[PDB]
């Protein structure tokens, strides 16, 4: 309800349905070509385009808002992993803002970065690639894992035809663990 | 006809909606001292998932099922020394202990 | 319980600086003589006066509405196309 | 509709903080009827006196005939002790003590009241009054209604709205005679343009252009219709109530030149609203209410007075730094900042020559000093 | 709860609030200017320095995306061959404007800059477009000579003020040669200049003093800022004696 | 409100829980004793010892709440006729009493009056007599600022 002038939201808050819809584009797309679409659900990283691109479209007076702020006055139910998607999505831009010199010397960070988002839609395509000849994964594997399916040690034997017997004493009852068992749940 | 007994609630508006496909069961955490303890009834009455859940009336079989294959998983060789030590079964002391864990339980919510 | 759709009746439940607004926006060529007969003796002169000194501007002794007030700044000419402002401008 | 829901004996609504809403006019009868208070006079004397108090007490309250509690007066009065706050084993002493220590350290003389003198001047204003007339002097009884309004923003940003004046007002007069005794900078502002002639004088002051104005009391938005250039300002107001289910109930609308300050059943510190052309807006808060007394002024007609003018500092002359400034630039060619100020000497100056033509592109304002009405 | 009892989530506007903003009665909404700090200088500067090398490289960027667009849909190979010459061009100039230093690249004081561009996306709103560009164009500069007088250029600026007539004090302070802004130097012209005071007391402007007393004096103290304001060349400092 | 004052008036609550009765002579015997009148005069009257003898006679009368018992009730209504017949100042600062407030003072008197207590009752008409009061609709005033 952001295109509308309704009395629910402020006259600050609303946009253009055009320019908005293509900055989104622009966005989801700058996802999609940087692995943000493939295993993870689309409609966070929707919504965390749609946010990304409100925020920049008026950074003066709505930065300062949040996603959950965005999503209630939007009177939409926000996604739990979006924020975080979010997040990887700031990072990216973030090793976007590394490689334009302005932007290098500005020294952003995760907040001040969205300002300038409309320039890293202008030239994407070589900060993606400086990007990547530097891939995306998720977190849990980008740890730096030095043992990458450790190979199990060859255990196939059997023996001759029995190993021990010993085992099947400890894993049967006693009387008195028989016993035990009939009285517990008698 | 009740007489004020329900609320107006906003609920669905029949937007685009996100597709959840998840249900988070909740399941209770699990403590230092509660860990040793389902070790030691483990210890005691062996891998009978129904008795083991019979005697923890604060935990679900389903919990205790998941324990015991992420025990299974990640430390089986405590598994085995539990599994290799014996003890005879206890009731009386066992119901103390239940209490003493209960008492313990509530001075750490009372914390 | 065109811009004239307001009639007399509603004309005369309205304060004066919209009463005046829009009979110069109406007629567009005024006399003050008339216009105090239209507006009513129970007005007094130097509030008529300071109303239409804001809306119109006095040329060869007759008040002629202003060329803002005609065309808004968001319209354009209905034969032509072009902004406001150069019609104004022309007008002026 | 008659007076809105309100008892009036009013109980706090929030302990200490603020009281229910209650007809404020109710309050001149039921003190004065539970209580007589008659005697607004200052007729004190300055023997036969003790004869007419005997005969007053010892038929009233007393009922010996002798002059026994006499004693109290010449214990009151003969038995007063140019003293010096010493010599005796009390608390209030210490803290005397404490404070002209403080004086004796750092405060070298009594002359620094400044701000302290506002309260003061403004309240002697009030004592030793005498009427014009006898048919102008103030009946016994009269409600007089305190308030505190915070107008302006020059003040802290980053701190509360503390520093602003404070006004009080009486009960029999009418709200028009409130309402035209406010005074703000903002009606003697100049619109226009000033700067392709300085020397045209003020023709209209925005007073006179604009004399809408109304107040708010409990959802009664009164209006004035004393001259016929005035406007309706609670026409929209209704409206953007009215257009959704917001909660806020209807409101009724009133005249101005026909209803009093005992009609208005309000609370007393409640943060209420007065609003004046188009958008000036002010907080007002309704603090004390009390009977007349025969120590304020007896002016009826004089008494809208601002007990208490609250200090401003002008602004002064970025060039100078010696005079006040009357003339704000903008999209000025050689200021440092767009929001400079000059005073007369330095406006011409500036960017006129001899003769007066204007050099340059420039554009000026007419600042009127808020220092004008303080 | 202090701007408007109607200020809600979204707060309404009437009607004659647009007569008011119309005829140019701007009051006390405007007058909210407030001082500088260290933080928005650098951030300034930065902002400044970024918009000109963002002027500077967006000609390169484009004409590189081109040539890379080009040699990849061309197929001659000397074609190929002089779109890389020309690619690798672009690349050496983008590289020495990139390690360019920060002198040269600043530009002038009324050099072409997008004022808007700088507050609405670097400063967040928080200053006007005016603002800034009246503060970078005078107040924020390296063209700004900081120091102060020597008590040696007071007398050449009275003497070219006398022999043009105090009209333009822009010519004089640039034919005065002192490599800063008029507003700067006529403060402490008008702090060393004589006329700002004033002389023996007349019997006429007693009269008025009187007046303004018994008119809007307050107890004890006297408001002499009111003394300043309405009689002209009494200052703050000796006319408190006219009542001591 | 002032913090010394707090405890001079728990101090002087001392010795007027120290009287035996509420005839008016024992007030007289305390006057050559605890010279309360000391600070009225001061080395200086100027708007700060106005404020101190307001916020004295407000948290004087503060303790003339219904909760208090009988003899405190008498001791602060002489200690505020005291203090109300000492202002040797310019101004003459009146207690300010609450709407509220002026429903116990009614009881009050009716059973000074029926206690044949002539001196209570001579010291009510005296004050009434001096016009000594600030009808208000509430003891004190706050604002939401703070």
């Amino acid at each position: 309800k952001l295109f509308q002038a309704s009395p629910s939201v402020p006259a600050k808050y609303v946009e253009d349905k055009e320019k908005m819809l293509s900055r989104t584009m622009q966005l989801v797309e700058l996802a999609n070509e940087t692995w943000l679409v493939t295993g993870r659900h689309p409609l966070p990283v929707i919504t965390a385009a749609t946010f990304l691109a409100w925020q920049s479209l008026q950074p003066a007076d709505r930065l300062s808002c949040s996603l959950a702020r965005f999503c209630k006055l939007a009177n939409v139910d926000l996604p739990y992993p979006a924020s975080s998607r979010l997040q990887e999505l700031l990072a990216v831009l973030l090793r976007m803002a590394e490689q334009l010199a302005w932007l290098r010397v500005l020294r952003l960070d995760k907040r001040s970065v969205v300002k300038h988002i409309g320039d890293l839609l202008q030239h994407r395509q070589s900060l993606v690639r400086s990007a990547f000849r530097d891939l995306l994964l998720p977190p849990c594997m980008l740890k730096s894992p030095k043992r990458i399916c450790p190979v199990p040690p060859v255990s196939t034997v059997t023996g001759d035809e029995n190993i021990s017997d010993s085992e099947i004493e400890q894993y049967l009852r006693t009387p008195q663990e028989v016993r035990d068992f009939q009285r517990a749940q008698a | 006809c009740v007489v004020e007994e329900n609320d107006p609630i906003f609920e669905r508006g029949s937007t685009t909606t996100y597709s959840s496909f998840r249900k988070n069961y909740y399941s209770k955490p699990w403590s230092n001292k509660e860990t040793d303890m389902f070790f030691l009834a483990i210890s005691m009455v062996g891998t009978d998932f129904s008795m083991i859940g019979q005697l923890f009336p604060h935990r679900a079989r389903i919990e205790i099922k998941n324990k015991f294959k992420r025990e299974e998983k990640t430390n089986g060789w405590r598994i085995d020394k539990a599994f290799q030590e014996k003890r005879p079964f206890d009731f009386d002391f066992f119901a103390h202990l239940l209490q003493k864990v209960l008492a313990e339980e509530e001075k750490r919510k009372q914390k | 319980q065109p811009s004239n759709v307001l009639s007399m009746a509603q004309l005369r439940t309205l304060p004066l600086a919209d009463q005046i607004k829009i009979l110069m926006k109406n007629v567009k060529v005024m006399p003050f003589a008339n216009l105090m007969s239209l507006l009513g003796p129970s007005i007094d002169s130097v509030a008529v006066l300071r109303g239409i000194q804001k809306v119109a501007m006095l040329v060869q002794g007759n008040w002629v509405v202003k060329s803002d007030i005609l065309y808004p700044k968001d319209s354009s000419s209905p034969h032509s196309g072009v902004p406001a402002e150069v019609l104004c401008r022309g007008r002026d | 509709v008659s007076g809105s829901g309100g008892c009036n004996f009013p109980e706090y609504e929030l302990p200490e903080l603020n009281t229910r809403a209650f007809h404020v006019g109710a309050f001149g009868e039921l003190w004065r009827g539970r209580l007589r208070g008659a005697g607004d006079l200052s007729l004190r004397e300055p023997a036969a006196d003790s004869d007419r108090e005997d005969a007053a007490v010892a038929r009233d309250l007393d009922c010996s005939l002798e002059a026994a509690a006499e004693l109290r007066a010449v214990c009151g009065l003969d038995k007063l002790k140019e003293v010096i706050p010493e010599n005796t084993d009390l608390v209030t002493l210490g803290v005397r003590k404490r404070f002209l220590e403080h004086r004796e350290e750092t405060i070298t003389i009594d002359r620094a009241c400044r701000q302290e003198t506002f309260v003061y001047e403004m309240e002697s204003h009030a004592i030793g009054k005498k009427p014009e007339n006898s048919a102008d002097m103030i009946e016994e009884g009269e409600l007089i209604l305190s308030v505190n309004i915070l107008y302006p923003v020059i003040f802290h940003k980053h701190k509360e709205h503390k520093p602003y004046q404070t006004m009080l007002v009486l009960g029999s007069q009418k709200l028009t005679q409130l309402r035209d005794s406010i005074r703000c900078v903002s009606d003697l502002q100049i619109g226009g343009e000033f700067s392709n002639t300085p020397d045209q004088a003020p023709e209209h002051i925005s007073k006179d252009l604009y004399k809408s104005a109304f107040f708010y009391f409990e959802g009664t938005f009164y209006n004035d219709k004393r001259y016929p250039e005035c406007r309706d300002l609670s026409r929209t107001i209704i409206e953007w109530s009215e257009s959704h289910d917001r909660g806020y109930g209807k409101f009724q609308t009133a005249r101005m030149e026909d209803f009093t300050f005992n009609d208005l059943c309000i609370k007393l510190g409640f943060p209420y609203l007065y609003c004046h052309q188009g958008d000036c807006e002010h907080v007002i808060v309704i603090t004390d209410i009390r009977l007349v007394h025969h120590d304020d002024c007896l002016d009826r007609t004089l008494y809208p007075l601002l007990i208490k003018k609250h200090w401003l500092w002008t602004r002064k002359c970025f060039v100078c730094k010696m005079y006040t400034a009357r003339w704000v630039t903008n999209n000025d060619s050689f200021a440092p900042e767009d929001p400079c100020f000059f005073c007369d000497v330095c406006f011409r100056m500036l960017h006129y020559d001899s003769e007066g033509n204007k050099l340059g592109e420039f554009l000026a304002y007419p600042y009127v000093d808020p220092g004008t009405f303080n | 709860y202090f701007k408007d009892k109607v200020t809600g989530v979204g707060p309404p506007a009437n009607e004659d609030t647009r007569e008011k903003a119309a005829q140019g009665i701007k009051a006390f909404e405007e007058l909210l200017v407030t001082k500088w700090k260290n933080w928005e200088k650098a951030l300034l500067r930065k902002s400044v320095v970024s918009d000109r090398l963002q002027r500077l490289l967006q000609p390169k960027l484009l004409k590189l995306e081109y040539l890379h667009q080009k040699q990849s849909k061309v197929s001659s190979e000397l074609e190929r061959q002089a779109l890389e010459k020309q690619g690798r061009e672009a690349e050496k100039e983008i590289q020495d404007i990139n390690q360019l230093p920060e002198e040269a690249l600043l530009g002038n004081r009324l050099d072409s800059h997008d004022w808007e561009k700088i507050s609405n996306i670097n400063f967040e709103g928080s200053r006007s477009a005016e603002e800034i560009r009246k503060f970078w164009q005078n107040s924020e500069h390296p063209s700004i000579n900081k120091q102060e007088w020597s008590r040696e250029e007071e007398e050449r600026l009275q003497a070219i003020a006398a022999a043009h007539g105090h009209l333009e004090w822009q010519k004089i302070a640039e034919e005065l040669g002192t490599s800063r802004s008029a507003f700067q130097c006529l403060q402490k012209f008008q702090q060393h200049n004589k006329a700002l005071k004033r002389k023996e007391w007349t019997e006429e402007e007693d009269r008025m003093l009187t007046q303004l007393v018994q008119e809007m004096r307050v107890g004890s103290h006297i408001p002499y800022r009111r003394i300043v304001y309405y009689m002209e060349g009494r200052d703050s400092m000796q006319l408190i004696y006219r009542w001591t | 409100t002032p913090p010394g004052l707090q405890t001079d008036c728990e101090a002087l609550l001392s010795r007027f829980q120290e009287t035996d009765s509420v005839r008016f002579e024992d007030f007289t015997e305390l006057w050559r004793n605890m010279k309360f009148g000391t600070i009225f005069c001061g080395r200086m009257r100027n708007l700060e010892k106005n404020m101190f003898t307001k916020e004295a006679l407000a948290l004087a009368w503060r303790y003339f709440l219904p909760p208090y018992t009988f003899q405190i009730r008498v001791g602060a209504l002489y200690l505020l006729y005291g203090l109300y017949n000492t202002q040797l100042c310019q101004p003459k600062q009146k207690i300010r009493v609450a709407l509220k407030d002026w429903d116990e003072v009614l009881k009050f008197q009716q059973d000074l009056v029926n206690a044949q207590h002539f001196d209570a009752a001579y010291i009510f008409r005296k004050l009434r007599l001096d016009r000594a009061f600030h009808f208000t609709a509430m003891p004190k005033l706050l604002s939401y600022r703070m």
